[PDB]
């Protein structure tokens, strides 16, 4: 039976919303 | 969290290590054993990179 | 939905209710469905934890209220989960098909203990200390295995 | 209902493609979206009407007829109708026949009670001081072959069958009907013992 | 991207305010309770604002209860919640037959930029000199620069 | 169906810290266990047994019909657990059937025949269901709910403007109630007090599943002489006399 | 005076000088230094065709926001109709502000779902005044069919599933991002935004004009807030950004020339530098920088307030007479070379986060290699990792002196204990599966670990394994299909997901109801 | 366009638009790449741009005085964006 567990051992090892982006602001786009 | 047992070391006044465990973990004192930690506690019984256990903690099969 | 918020709102004026103290309403239908059989003891099953907790669920489904239902003063609609201090008795009200009314009227259990002593309440405190332990015991090796 | 006369069906695989028949639009559709590739559908120009050629490897349904062998019951005598006790007829298809049997039975015991206008009890007695305890053992009988079986094979059958499947809605046609009680309603279910 | 999205039959409203009045009282007056809402927290000016706003009959009924029926002893919070209290009446009194009102009470913060030793770049909105209403924003805003 | 009561029952006494429902027979005779759960509808999986089922020649079970009787959840329960001699009263109460379980489970107790009471109710979902369901016009019409843009989650919601139809369910539902005096000598948990538990039909009606408004009958009071104040509301009065 | 407020020590007595209105004597618009331009100012048509700084109106406008600080602005019977308000911009802060003064509004959205939904049913239970009501609809700008049905919607009787309202304000900031696209890169993104920018937006002022006109409604004008930006083409990249926000300028000349001055008015919003949220949205970094050279920069709700600003009745009344242009930013004009001025206060900023982080990563090295592994190895910690500990929720039972405060004592052997009836046990199966786990779902609306642990337990996702598990004696959870282990940290992750989707009221799974 | 005030802006004012902004931008787009392919960097094409002064002072034009604004941008895209060595912009104010 040890022979049996030492050998299976062995077997493992779009967003429009401006929520982003806020693009109504001029500074949002990358500026 | 992070452990009160950072090193094994503060065992050596073992009254005062308990004690420190306790008081953050009152619960612990007022309540049985799950027996999750049943099973691993007699499984760290077996483990053999250990001096065997000085004592029988269960009736079973492996009493002998 | 109209008629049982028309019968709570009758039954709390007629029994002359402070003007301004609703009873609040807790919906769970609408988290759980409708067990048609099973509906009021999910409802009770719901009453006692919210009175052993000082916790109202709200209905997070009620985007919007019946504007007919304003005319109902006694009555009060949460949507977010209300921390109270206390809760001291819990109405349950099912209507069934075929004329089949039923109120349930659930009241905090503390109010019971008033009326032992000392003695019999410290002896029922000892008691279930010792149901507790055993119970926890049993139900997590019951779970597991 | 025959006895020895019992239509019962089995599933059985179609070898060779079947002769078309003529069904409507709608019902057509409810074949193919059953049966799939195993069915072609086509409209017939003049009328719009369907053809329905059912074809190798699909399921039908052919009747059959099981012999059985309990051939006897205590039955209510031939004759007996809701009709002579005084019940309409608006009442009488609405409702499954295990209601007629309650409320004739409900009137008579009023009338050994000497109560002939229900109404009388409320001299004496308050609307809510009126119960109905009266319980089946299994009830709306007629109802679920409604509901299980006779909408399976797409009969007309009425859409508030349900309600007459309730074991405690005949005590409640009695109350709507005769009592008017706003008095408790604990309706037992004891198959035998009911 | 010019695809057909909107629907009537997809319109959700909202109108049912006189609800809200009671819940949102409701919610501030336990949080004060438990010591979640302090005195000094700009939360229980903004929240107020939104109830006195929201103030009929009936909401002051609600009030009058629930502030009444409190007892002082218990805590130090119950005396905190009856004195925001009273003091709540007799504002939604006032505001009573009153037009409702936008009015922001925000703390005016300004930008900071912070560089730590490490070199990591941290952004946090800080309380600016000498503007702390929106009374000093407009002098501000007026004044240039 | 009886899956559902069975599981619920066992969680309830785990619940009420009984592991061993044979422990109650330490404090009560078998005669006073009662079972006064019950169901709007039952064995409703048994009944497609019966009449489609075996219609189509489909091996069912010869004994289907025993699973088809609501009173027989309850038996199973004490045929696998209880072994009680006690009461079992078991209402149809479709919708508020948990209610007059509870009703009915007090009113056992009241009297003496039981102390202990299990009460609560159950009822599965299934094809036919729905369909009637449907046909009544009664739950929630989903096409009609996704052309409103609604999503599942969101399709129960009572009290609304925009509410329209329930939402169907499955499960089971068990409370355990008992003797307050039982209870504090057995040293079980007390989740609270059953105050009042009553039914009340409604009236002369031609609309079956109508709610009315007879529940009102809970309030009933008389109020021609209320100018000076009842000494039988007075606590005082009261124990001065016991 | 400078007025003293009870702000930040006790709320209890700013509370009481809420309603209490404030009459000041001393303008705000006297406090206007000559020879200085306001941060926020309204701009005045010259013959020539341009638009300088005017005091007078200017004077007018700030007043009205002085007495918006003080006693504030009401929006009672003011339908508005508002796009783009989307969580954390602008317009969701200006959306507050009109339902805060009881406005009626229509918004609009794109990514129209249950979280939304929420969010401004969060909202209006906060905000939303007496006499306020909000309205979402789901909303596409780019469809012509959309604006031409949305409008109508809005106008048609409610006996023909209409609202029968008429709009008092338009508020169209709908629009979406264009980055790193220049003049060759201009495709299918730029176009369709520029018809949501400025083509839609006209024929949407097109349509509420026509059904005004039908309804003969000749004095009930609707006023249009144009989001403007100063810096047309100052920055590249941003596509056909600058070409439709220059496009809408049109309008202020439009309003005189055409028929449908008595149905709509201009108000140009020459919207400012704004900080958005809390966190580092690229621009955030060097606003502080901006503010050094003189420049004010705004938070989202002061922004919402100048907006709010275009809204008050004496503006109201500008915009009745004359275009309104109201140049809403704090100087940015006056800074020369804003792109490049711009990229510099980046580069300062990179430059020394570089050189102290170049610093730090030597100093790492130049510290490890001295210590090995014995300063840097035994300097980490020892973390645990919390497990399932699932509580039966027994009623905690308090000292008897807790009991008789609550009850009044005259109780005391009153009662019959055989006649009083007591709930001992109770527990359900349903959709949410045990009392334990629904009420967590009911109350919270999120499990908890003893939640997920005991939910994934029913749902057959994990089970308990006690042996030899690959050969190495194993004790713990274990997934129930793969047979690999477990622990009670990653169920959250793992498994809730699944359990979300597979639990409480959803669509029916036919596996679970015989086919 | 003629008699298109506001409300009856459609198909026609759109497509108009169309040529008298974008396309022109797309062919200041296209110029740019093939000029920037064969790495010619030294010989600009001049871009004469047809500007209204009456921007909308008229009405009726529909969508004709947006185009004529929104060509200004040139004015400032010139300096701040990478194809100032490509084109250069020459703004023509025609009168009567």
């Amino acid at each position: 039976d040890a022979l049996e567990q030492e050998t299976v051992y062995r077997k493992t090892g779009v967003d429009m919303d401006n929520s982003n982006v806020d693009v109504v602001t001029p500074n949002s786009i990358f500026i | 969290t992070l452990s009160l047992i950072q090193s094994y070391s503060l065992l050596d006044k073992p009254d005062e290590a308990i004690e420190k465990v306790f008081n953050a973990y009152p619960a612990a004192r007022e309540q049985f054993l799950n027996a999750q930690d049943i099973d691993h506690f007699l499984s760290m019984c077996q483990n053999p990179m250990q001096k065997p256990v000085p004592f029988v903690p269960v009736l079973d099969r492996r009493f002998e | 939905d109209k008629n049982e918020s028309a019968t709570i709102n009758e039954m709390m004026k007629h029994l002359g209710r402070s003007e301004g103290n609703p009873v609040i309403g807790v919906f769970q239908k609408f988290l759980t469905g409708h067990p048609k059989g099973a509906a009021g003891a999910w409802m009770m099953n719901g009453a006692l934890q919210i009175l052993n907790s000082g916790i109202i669920p709200g209905n997070r489904n009620a985007d919007n209220v019946d504007k007919i239902l304003e005319q109902f003063e006694y009555v009060l609609y949460p949507s977010k989960t209300l921390k109270t201090d206390g809760v001291r008795a819990v109405s349950i009200t099912s209507f069934g098909f075929g004329q089949k009314g039923g109120q349930a009227i659930v009241v905090h259990p503390d109010y019971l203990y008033g009326a032992i002593t000392e003695d019999r309440y410290n002896e029922y405190v000892a008691k279930v200390s010792a149901r507790e332990k055993s119970a926890y015991k049993f139900f997590h090796n019951g779970m597991i295995y | 209902y025959n006895p020895e006369k019992k239509e019962m069906i089995q599933e059985v695989i179609v070898e060779e493609d079947l002769e078309p028949f003529e069904a409507s639009k709608e019902t057509a559709e409810q074949f193919k979206h059953q049966h799939g590739d195993k069915v072609d559908i086509f409209e017939i120009p003049e009328t719009g009407e369907y053809s329905v050629k059912l074809l190798k490897g699909a399921t039908l349904y052919i009747p059959k007829a099981l012999r059985f062998d309990r051939l006897v019951a205590g039955q209510i005598p031939t004759g007996w109708n809701a009709k002579t006790y005084g019940i309409s007829d608006d009442i009488i298809s609405q409702v499954d026949p295990i209601t007629l049997f309650v409320l004739v039975s409900v009137v008579e015991a009023f009338i050994a009670s000497g109560i002939t206008d229900p109404y009388e009890m409320y001299k004496y007695v308050h609307v809510s001081e009126v119960g109905n305890c009266s319980g089946s053992g299994m009830g709306g009988v007629s109802a679920l072959r409604g509901m299980f079986k006779d909408r399976f094979k797409d009969e007309p059958v009425q859409n508030d069958i349900l309600q007459e499947s309730f074991i405690n809605t005949m005590s409640a046609w009695v109350n709507m009907l005769l009592i008017s009680s706003s008095g408790p309603i604990k309706t037992p279910v004891g198959a035998c013992a009911t | 991207g010019v695809a057909t999205s909107f629907s009537r039959k997809k319109a959700r409203t909202f109108d049912s305010s006189w609800n809200w009045a009671k819940q949102s009282l409701l919610s501030l007056y336990f949080e004060i309770i438990h010591g979640v809402l302090k005195n000094v927290d700009r939360e229980v000016v903004s929240e107020a604002i939104n109830i006195m706003n929201r103030s009929n009959d009936a909401l002051i009924k609600f009030m009058e209860y629930h502030i009444s029926n409190t007892d002082e002893t218990k805590g130090e919070n119950y005396q905190l919640v009856k004195t925001l209290g009273e003091q709540l009446i007799e504002n939604c009194k006032q505001v009573l037959d009153v037009d409702p009102v936008y009015k922001d009470v925000a703390k005016p913060t300004g930008p900071k930029t912070a560089i730590d030793k490490n070199g990591n770049i941290t952004y946090s909105e800080e309380p600016r000199e000498k503007v702390r209403k929106l009374s000093q924003y407009v002098q501000e805003m007026a004044l240039g620069g | 169906i009886t899956l559902f009561v069975l599981v619920s029952v066992v969680e309830a006494f785990i619940a009420s810290g009984i592991t061993d429902p044979y422990e109650m027979y330490k404090y009560v005779h078998v005669s006073e266990v009662g079972n006064c759960s019950g169901s709007g509808m039952g064995g409703v999986s048994a009944l497609r047994g019966m009449f489609k089922d075996r219609f189509k020649d489909e091996p069912v079970q010869n004994d289907i019909l025993q699973e088809s009787f609501i009173n027989t959840m309850s038996a199973w329960v004490n045929m696998l657990l209880i072994s009680s001699s006690g009461p079992i009263k078991t209402p149809v109460g479709a919708c508020a059937t948990s209610v007059e379980s509870v009703d009915i489970g007090v009113e056992t107790i009241l009297s003496g025949k039981a102390r202990i009471c299990i009460v609560g109710g159950y009822d599965d979902f299934q094809e036919e269901g729905s369909f009637e369901f449907g046909n009544m016009k009664a739950t929630s019409n989903t096409l009609e709910e996704f052309e409103h843009g609604r999503t599942p989650a969101e399709m129960s919601r009572p009290a609304t403007t925009t509410r329209n139809g329930f939402m169907e369910a499955q499960g089971a539902g068990i409370q355990i109630i008992m003797q307050a005096d039982l209870a504090l000598k057995m040293g079980v948990p007390i989740y609270g007090i059953v105050a009042m538990a009553a039914t009340a039909t409604d009236k002369i009606g031609r609309s079956v599943p109508a709610p009315g408004k007879g529940i009102l009958t809970t309030a009933r009071e008389h109020h021609s002489s209320v100018k000076y104040a009842s000494p039988n509301l007075n606590m005082k009065y009261r124990k001065r006399q016991l | 005076m400078d007025v003293e407020d009870a702000l930040d020590k006790d709320s209890t007595k700013e509370v009481a000088s809420l309603p209490n209105k404030s009459t000041i004597s001393k303008t705000v618009s006297s406090t206007i230094p000559r020879e200085t331009i306001p941060f926020l100012h309204l701009r005045k048509k010259t013959p020539a065709g341009d638009w300088k700084y005017d005091r007078q109106l200017s004077s007018l406008f700030l007043d009205g926001l002085e007495k918006a600080a003080f006693n504030g602005v009401t929006f009672k019977d003011k339908y508005v109709l508002i796009t783009g308000a989307g969580k954390g911009s602008i317009g969701a802060e200006v959306l507050q502000g009109l339902l805060q003064g009881g406005a009626k509004v229509v918004v609009t959205t794109s990514r129209f779902s249950k979280q939304v939904t929420d969010y401004y049913q969060s909202i209006y239970a906060k905000y939303g005044a007496k006499g306020s009501t909000l309205i979402v609809v789901p909303f596409n700008q780019g469809s012509k069919q959309d604006v031409e049905a949305l409008i109508e919607f809005i106008y048609d009787t409610e006996k023909n599933g209409g609202l029968g309202w008429d709009l008092d304000a338009i508020i169209p900031f709908a629009a979406i991002p264009e980055q790193g696209i220049e003049l060759e890169h201009i495709d299918s993104k730029s176009e369709f935004a520029h018809r949501i920018m400025l083509t839609n937006i006209l024929r949407m002022m097109g349509c509420v004009k026509k059904q005004k006109s039908a309804r003969g409604i000749e004095t009930r004008p609707a006023q249009v807030i144009l989001p403007m930006s100063p810096n047309h083409g100052t920055f590249g990249g941003d596509g056909m950004y600058s070409e439709s926000k220059l496009s809408l300028e049109t309008l202020f000349n439009r309003w005189h020339s055409e028929s449908w001055a008595n149905q709509l008015t201009v108000c140009g919003a020459i919207i400012g530098w704004t900080r958005g949220t809390g966190l580092m949205s690229a621009n955030n970094i060097i606003a502080e920088g901006i503010e050094k050279m003189g420049v004010r920069t705004f938070s989202q709700k002061e922004m919402a307030f100048n907006l709010l600003g275009l809204l008050t009745p004496e503006v109201v009344e500008l915009c009745q007479k004359s275009p309104v242009m109201a140049d809403l930013n704090g100087g940015l004009q006056f800074v020369p070379e804003l792109k490049e001025f711009t990229a510099k206060l980046r580069k300062e900023l990179v430059e020394t986060s570089e050189v102290r982080k170049a610093v730090s990563i030597e100093t790492a090295l130049e510290h490890k290699v001295v210590n090995g592994n014995s300063a840097d190895a035994a300097y980490a910690q020892v973390e645990i990792q919390p497990r399932a500990n699932i509580q039966l929720d027994f009623p905690e039972l308090k000292p008897y002196k807790q009991v008789k405060q609550i009850a009044p004592a005259e109780l005391e052997g009153l009662l019959d204990l055989e006649r009083v009836i007591v709930v001992t046990g109770f527990a359900e199966v349903g959709p949410w599966g045990s009392a334990r786990t629904r009420w967590e779902m009911e109350a919270f609306g999120e499990f908890s670990l003893e939640g997920c642990v005991e939910m994934a337990w029913i749902m057959g996702f994990i089970s308990y394994h006690n042996g030899n598990l690959k050969g190495r004696p194993y004790t713990g959870w274990v997934d129930s299909k793969t047979k690999e282990p477990v622990d009670d940290k990653d169920v959250k992750a793992k498994y809730e997901t699944s359990i979300l989707e597979h639990s409480g009221i959803r669509l029916i799974e036919p596996e679970l109801f015989n086919g």
